[PDB]
C-alpha cells in the first residue's frame, strides 16, 4: 500500500509540472529533485524486493520483469542528459503498478486481452503490414517531384497510417494524383482505393473480432458450465 | 425513378445479395427502437445546446451552416457530429470566451459568448454517450442478424 | 381516508383475432400511458420551436404548452401516487431510477413553471435550469417497455464499459503526463512563418486569409493571395495545448475521436521535432486501435 | 475644433487643429509629442517652433497615414467579401469591425498618447477590441497550420498585453 | 510450401537492386529516374521472416476450407458493397450535378479568375432565385467553368460522371470529407434532397454496409474456433 501511495504521489508531482515561463531552470528545479527522491525510494525497493526473494527468485516471478525495467528505465532517465527526454516515457509507465489496486481490474484486464499470444500476434501482423506497404509506397513515390509525403521513409509511414486512421486519406490520395500527372494517376488512385478498403475492412475487423474472441468464454469452459447446469 | 427501382428489384434475384438486403433489412427493424433511443437523446441534446450555445459567434466550424440558432440546425449538426466532422473545433468555437466575444450581464440570448465548461461537458458527453456506445449496438445487431 | 383510492387503482390500471399484433400493440400500454406520451411528444415538438429568439417565457403558445405538460404531469403523478402510494410499496411510483428521473423532471418543470424569469444570464442559475427542462423527452424512455428493455440490456454492461473507461482514461493520464513534461509553452510560436526567434515577433505583418481548400487556382502573374495585416503573436494553437494537464488530457481525448488529429502531429512535428512524432502515432495506435475496440467488443459481448 | 484636414505639407509648420487625411484623430501636436520618424528623428515638438526638419516630418507623418489608409482599403477588402458579415454576430457589425481596425491601425502606425480624449482607454486594448468585434476570420494554413489561432490575434502564451506607460490614446466606438 | 521460387525470385530482386545502386554509384543516374520501383519486391522478403510462423494446430485442409468460406463471404460481401456504391452513384448522378457555380464579385469577367475575385470563404450558389444559397448584393453566381477553370485544381471532388460520383460515394462512405460535401450540395440545389441522400449514404453505407465486414470476420473467427474445437 506504501509502495502504491508513492507511486501515485511521484506521479501526481510529476504531472503537474505545468508551464510557467521561459525564465525557470527545468534542471535543478524542485521537480527534477523529488524525481530524483522518488526513483530513489523505487531502486531502495527493487534492491530490497531481490534481496529477500533473490535475485533469481524476484526475476522468475514473470510479473517482476516490468517493474525492474521501470526501475532501469527511471535510473537511467535520473542523469540530467536524459532528463524529459524518451526515457521519460519509462517513469511515466510507473502508473501501471497502480493497476495491482484492484483485484477485479486485473482478472477484467486479463480476460478483455485474453491468450496474450492472439493478441500479440495480430498487432505484430497489423506493424508487419504497415512497415511493408509503407516501403512499397516509399519506393513507389520516393522520386516524384513536388511531393513531401513519400520522400523519406518516416514520411511514409506517416502517410499509410494517416491513410489507416481514415483522418485526411482522401488529402493524401488526391496529393498523390495531382504529383503522379494523368496517365499514372488511375494506377495510383486504384492502389490507394485497394489499401484503404483492405486496411478500413480487414485491420479494424480483425481488432474487434480478436478482442470479442478473448472477451467470449473458451468453448471447454462454456461446456463445463452447461454440464454443471 | 423507375431506373432505380428497377436496379433496387434486380437485388432480389441474386440469393447472396437477397440474403444480405433481408439481413440489413431485418437489422434495421429490431434497431428501430435503438434509433428512437439515439434520436431521443440527440434532441434533448439539441435542446440542451439551443438554450447554451444559441447565440455562439461564428467561429472556425460554427457559420450559417453549423450553429445552434434553431432546433433543426442543431439536430443536424448534433448528427454530423457523430458522422465524421471535426466536432472538436465545433466545442472550441462553442468554448469561446471574452475578450473575443461581447458579454452580457442581463441575457444569455445577447451575450455572444458560450459556457466554456457546460461546452466541454456537453460535447464530451455527447460523442462518448452515442459514438462510443450505441453504434456498438448497432454493429452487434447487424452481427445477430 | 381510504376511499376513492381504489377509483385512483382502477383508473390507472386501465387497458385495451385477425389482427392479433395490432390489438397487442394497441393494448402494449395504459390509456394513462398514451396521455403521457402523447403530452411529452406534443411537448417536445413545442419545444422544437423554442429558438433563442422565440423565447418561451414569451411565446403564448409555448407557454401554454408547458402549462398543458405540466398539470398533465401533476396529475398523474398525484393520481399514481395515491394511488399505488410512494415508496412502502414495493411496486409504488419511486421503484427505479425511472421514477427518480421523472419526479427530477416534474419538479425541474413545475418550478420553471412558477419563476418563468425574464432575464436568464449566461452560465446563471436560470440557464441551467432551462438546460434541466430540456431532458423532457427523456420520459419516453420509461413510458414505453421497449425503450426500458434497450437500457436495461444497455445499462447491464455498466461495470465493464467503467472498466474500460479507467483503462483509457489510465492511457490518457499517461501519455497527458508525457506531454506536459515534454512539450510545457514548447508548441507556442509566431503567427508569423517568417518570424523565427520569440524576440522578433512584434510589429504588424500581412497574413494570407484560407478561401478554398478544394481549389488551386495557380494562375498569379503579379497577384498577391487576399489577406490583410494582423499583429505578430507567439500563441499557441488555441485547439490544444500541453501548459497544464488538464489541457493535455482535452486534447488527448480530441484525438482519441481521431478528428483532427493530423493537425496535432504535424504542430508537434514542425514545432517540436521529428522524433515526438512517435509519441502521438503510439497513443493513436494504442487508443484507437484499441481503446475504442474494447469498447465495442465489450457492448457487443454484453449484447 | 473645427475640421483642418492636413494638404499642403509646407502651409504651416492652434498646434492641436491639424487632422489627418485618414487617421483623422491626430494632430500635429499629437505627433510632435513623443513620435520621433527614424529618419528624421529629432521632431519632438521643439524643433517645431523653429524649416526643412518640420516639413519631412509632416510628409513623413502624410506618408505613415496614407500606407495605413491602403491596409486598412486591403483590410476593408478582406471583409467586404466575407457573406457572413451580418450573422456572425449580434452584438457586432461590420462597421463597427472596420472602425476599431482603422482605429487600432492608427495606433499602430502612431504609438503616442493622444489627448483631448474624453473617453480615456489603453490603446493598446484597442487590438482586444478588433478580438471582440470583427468576426472570426481562418487564416490559410498551406505553409504552417494554425491549429485554431483566428487570422487577427493580440495576447500570447504567458504575455501580459496590458502594461506600463500606455499611450492611452482617444476613445470612440 | 513451395518457396524455392519465391527464395530465388527474392535473389533475382536482391541482384536488381545491388545492379541499380551500382549504376547510382556511378551517378549515371540521378536516382530520380522511376527505377527504383525496381525495388518494389524486395520488401516482400519480409513475409520470408514469418514462413515459420504461419503453421498452426490446424491441418492444411482445414484452414484451406476456413480461407475458401471467409473468400466467398467477403467476395458477396464486396458484391453487395459495389451494388450499394453503384446505387447511390446513380442517385447523386441523377440528383446532383457540378459543384462548380459560386458567388464571385459581380465585376469577373471570363479567363480572368482570381482569389481575389471569390468570396470569403469561397461558397456555393445556384442561378436559380429559390434553390440553394442567393448570393447577397455585390455578388452574383457563375459556373466558374466558363471562366477558364480545369479539372485539375476542382479534382476529383463532385459528382460529374458514375466514376466521379462512384469514388465521392466511396470517399464519403468513409465518413471522411462529406460533411463539407453536404454543404456544397445544400448551397448548390434544394436542401431536401442533399439531407435525404446524405443521411441514407451514412446510415446505409457507412454504418451497415462497413460493420457487415466486422460480422464476416466474426464470423471467420467463430469458424477458426469450431475447426479449433473440432480437430481432436
Ligand atoms: C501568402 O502567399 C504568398 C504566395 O505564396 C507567400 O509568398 C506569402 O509568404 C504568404 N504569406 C505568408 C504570411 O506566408
Ligand atoms: C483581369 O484583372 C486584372 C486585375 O484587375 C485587370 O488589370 C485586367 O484588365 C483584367 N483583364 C480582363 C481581360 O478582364
Ligand atoms: C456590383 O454590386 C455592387 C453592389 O451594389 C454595385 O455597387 C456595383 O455597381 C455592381 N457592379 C456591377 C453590376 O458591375
Amino acid at each position: 500500500m506504501f509502495i502504491l501511495s508513492m507511486v501515485t504521489v511521484d506521479v501526481i508531482v510529476a504531472a503537474s509540472n505545468y508551464y510557467k515561463g521561459e525564465n525557470f531552470r527545468r534542471q535543478y528545479d524542485e521537480f527534477y529533485l523529488a524525481e530524483v527522491a522518488f526513483t530513489v525510494l523505487f531502486d531502495l525497493e527493487a534492491l530490497l524486493k531481490i534481496w529477500c526473494l533473490g535475485f533469481t527468485g524476484y526475476i522468475s516471478s514473470s510479473l517482476h520483469k516490468f517493474e525492474l525495467l521501470l526501475v532501469i528505465g527511471t535510473t537511467l532517465h535520473v542523469y540530467p542528459d536524459l532528463y524529459h527526454s524518451q526515457f521519460t516515457y519509462f517513469q511515466v509507465l510507473r502508473v501501471v503498478r497502480l493497476i495491482k489496486i484492484s483485484p477485479a481490474l486485473e482478472d477484467f484486464v486479463y480476460k478483455i486481452f485474453g491468450p496474450g499470444k492472439k493478441l500479440g500476434s495480430l498487432v505484430v501482423f497489423t506493424a508487419s503490414l504497415l512497415i511493408v506497404m509503407s516501403a512499397i509506397s516509399l519506393q513507389m513515390f520516393c522520386f516524384v517531384e513536388e511531393l513531401d509525403r513519400f520522400t523519406t521513409f518516416p514520411r511514409a509511414f506517416m502517410s499509410m497510417f494517416q491513410i489507416l486512421t481514415q483522418e485526411g486519406w482522401v488529402d493524401v490520395m488526391d496529393q498523390t494524383l495531382n504529383a503522379v500527372g494523368h496517365m499514372w494517376a488511375p494506377l495510383v488512385a486504384i492502389y490507394f482505393i485497394l489499401y484503404h478498403l483492405f486496411a478500413t475492412l480487414i485491420l479494424l475487423s480483425l481488432f474487434v473480432a480478436v478482442i470479442l474472441d478473448n472477451l467470449e468464454l473458451d468453448e471447454d469452459l462454456k461446456k463445463l458450465k452447461q454440464l454443471k447446469q | 425513378c423507375v431506373i432505380v427501382f428497377r436496379f433496387f428489384s434486380i437485388c432480389g434475384k441474386h440469393v447472396t445479395l437477397k440474403m444480405l438486403l433481408l439481413t440489413v433489412v431485418v437489422s434495421m427493424y429490431k434497431s428501430f427502437f435503438i434509433i428512437v433511443g439515439m434520436f431521443l437523446l440527440l434532441l434533448c441534446y439539441a435542446f440542451a445546446g439551443v438554450v447554451l450555445f444559441g447565440t455562439v459567434k461564428y467561429g472556425e466550424n460554427i457559420n450559417r451552416h453549423a450553429n445552434f440558432s434553431s432546433a433543426g440546425k442543431a439536430i443536424t449538426v448534433l448528427f454530423r457530429i457523430v458522422t465524421g466532422e471535426d466536432w472538436n473545433k465545433i466545442m472550441h468555437d462553442c468554448m469561446v470566451q471574452p475578450p473575443f466575444c461581447t458579454p452580457d450581464e442581463f441575457t444569455y440570448w445577447a451575450t455572444d459568448c458560450g459556457n466554456y465548461a457546460g461546452a466541454l461537458m456537453y460535447f464530451c458527453s455527447f460523442y462518448v454517450i452515442i459514438a462510443y456506445i450505441m453504434l456498438n449496438l448497432l454493429v452487434a445487431i447487424i452481427v445477430e442478424n | 381516508e381510504h376511499r376513492f383510492r381504489n377509483f385512483c387503482r382502477v383508473v390507472v390500471r386501465a387497458r385495451f383475432t385477425k389482427y392479433h399484433q395490432l390489438y397487442d400493440l394497441l393494448g402494449l400500454v395504459t390509456y394513462l400511458d398514451w396521455v403521457m406520451i402523447t403530452v411529452t411528444i406534443c411537448s417536445c415538438i413545442s419545444m422544437m420551436f423554442e429558438s433563442p429568439f422565440r423565447r418561451v417565457m414569451h411565446a403564448p403558445t409555448l407557454q401554454i404548452a408547458e402549462y398543458v405538460f405540466v398539470i398533465f404531469m401533476s396529475i398523474e403523478l398525484n393520481l399514481k401516487i395515491m394511488a399505488d402510494g410512494l415508496f412502502f410499496t414495493p411496486t409504488a411510483v419511486i421503484r427505479d431510477f425511472g421514477g427518480v428521473m421523472d419526479i427530477f423532471i416534474y419538479l425541474v418543470s413545475l418550478i420553471f413553471l412558477c419563476w418563468m424569469p425574464q432575464n436568464v444570464p449566461a452560465e446563471s442559475g436560470a440557464q441551467l435550469l432551462m438546460v434541466l427542462r430540456c431532458l423532457r423527452p427523456l420520459r419516453i424512455f420509461k413510458l414505453v417497455p421497449q425503450m426500458r428493455k434497450v437500457v436495461r440490456e444497455l445499462f447491464s454492461g455498466f461495470k465493464e464499459i467503467f472498466l474500460v473507461s479507467i483503462l483509457l482514461l489510465t492511457l490518457m493520464l499517461v501519455f497527458a503526463s508525457f506531454g506536459v513534461q515534454l512539450f510545457a509553452g514548447k508548441l507556442a510560436k509566431c503567427n508569423d512563418p517568417n518570424i523565427i526567434r520569440r524576440e522578433d515577433c512584434n510589429g504588424i505583418f500581412r497574413i494570407n486569409v484560407s478561401v478554398s481548400k478544394n481549389l488551386n487556382l495557380k494562375l498569379r502573374p503579379g497577384e498577391k493571395k487576399p489577406g490583410f495585416w494582423v499583429p505578430r503573436v507567439w500563441a499557441n494553437p488555441r485547439n490544444f495545448n500541453f501548459d497544464n494537464v488538464g489541457n493535455a488530457m482535452l486534447a488527448l481525448f480530441e484525438v482519441l475521436s481521431l478528428k483532427g488529429w493530423v493537425e496535432v502531429r504535424d504542430v508537434i512535428i514542425h514545432r517540436v521535432g521529428p522524433i515526438h512524432g512517435i509519441y502521438i502515432h503510439v497513443f493513436v495506435f494504442l487508443g484507437c486501435m484499441i481503446g475504442l475496440t474494447l469498447f465495442v467488443g465489450v457492448v457487443i459481448a454484453n449484447f | 475644433g473645427q475640421c483642418f484636414t492636413v494638404e499642403s505639407a509646407d502651409a504651416v509648420c492652434n498646434l492641436s487643429d491639424f487632422y489627418l487625411s485618414f487617421c483623422n484623430s491626430y494632430t500635429l501636436w499629437e505627433l510632435f509629442s513623443g513620435l520621433s520618424s527614424p529618419s528624421t528623428l529629432n521632431c519632438s515638438l521643439d524643433v517645431v517652433l523653429t524649416m526643412t526638419t518640420c516639413r519631412q516630418c509632416i510628409e513623413a507623418y502624410q506618408d505613415y497615414d496614407h500606407h495605413a489608409q491602403e491596409k486598412y482599403e486591403e483590410f476593408e477588402s478582406v471583409l467586404h467579401k466575407y457573406l457572413q458579415s451580418d450573422e456572425y454576430s449580434v452584438k457586432s457589425c461590420p462597421e463597427d469591425c472596420k472602425i476599431v481596425y482603422k482605429a487600432w491601425l492608427c495606433s499602430q502606425y502612431f504609438e503616442v498618447t493622444q489627448f483631448n480624449c474624453r473617453k480615456t482607454i489603453p490603446c493598446k486594448q484597442y487590438c482586444l477590441e478588433v478580438q471582440t468585434r470583427c468576426p472570426f476570420i481562418l487564416p490559410d494554413n498551406d505553409e504552417v497550420i494554425y491549429g485554431g489561432l483566428s487570422s487577427f490575434i493580440c495576447t500570447g502564451l504567458y504575455e501580459t498585453f496590458l502594461t506600463n506607460d500606455e499611450p492611452e490614446c482617444c476613445d470612440i466606438r | 510450401d513451395r518457396w524455392c521460387v519465391f527464395d530465388g525470385f527474392m535473389v533475382f530482386c536482391l541482384w536488381v537492386s545491388l545492379v541499380l545502386q551500382v549504376f547510382e554509384i556511378a551517378d549515371i543516374v540521378d536516382q530520380m529516374s522511376p527505377w527504383g520501383m525496381l525495388r518494389i519486391p524486395r520488401p516482400l522478403i519480409m513475409i520470408r521472416a514469418f514462413r515459420i510462423y504461419f503453421r498452426f494446430e490446424l491441418p492444411r485442409t482445414r484452414i484451406t476450407n476456413i480461407l475458401k468460406r471467409s473468400g466467398e463471404q467477403i467476395w458477396s460481401v464486396s458484391i453487395f458493397l459495389l451494388f450499394f456504391l453503384l446505387l447511390y452513384g446513380i442517385l447523386g448522378v441523377q440528383m446532383f450535378g457540378t459543384f462548380t457555380y459560386h458567388c464571385v464579385v459581380n465585376d469577373t469577367k471570363p479567363g480572368n479568375v482570381t482569389w481575389n475575385s471569390l468570396a470569403i470563404p469561397d461558397t456555393h450558389c445556384s442561378p436559380e432565385l429559390e434553390e440553394g444559397y442567393q448570393c447577397p448584393p455585390g455578388f452574383k453566381c457563375m459556373d466558374l467553368e466558363d471562366l477558364g477553370l480545369s479539372r485539375q485544381e476542382l479534382g476529383y471532388s463532385g459528382f460529374n460522371e458514375i466514376g466521379t460520383s462512384i469514388f465521392t460515394v466511396y470517399e464519403a462512405s468513409s465518413q471522411e470529407g462529406w460533411v463539407f460535401l453536404m454543404y456544397r450540395a445544400i448551397d448548390s440545389f434544394p436542401r431536401w434532397r442533399s439531407y435525404f441522400y446524405f443521411i441514407t449514404l451514412i446510415f446505409f453505407l457507412a454504418w451497415l454496409v462497413k460493420n457487415v465486414f466486422i460480422a464476416v470476420i466474426i464470423e471467420t473467427f467463430a469458424e477458426i474456433r469450431v475447426q479449433f474445437q473440432q480437430m481432436w
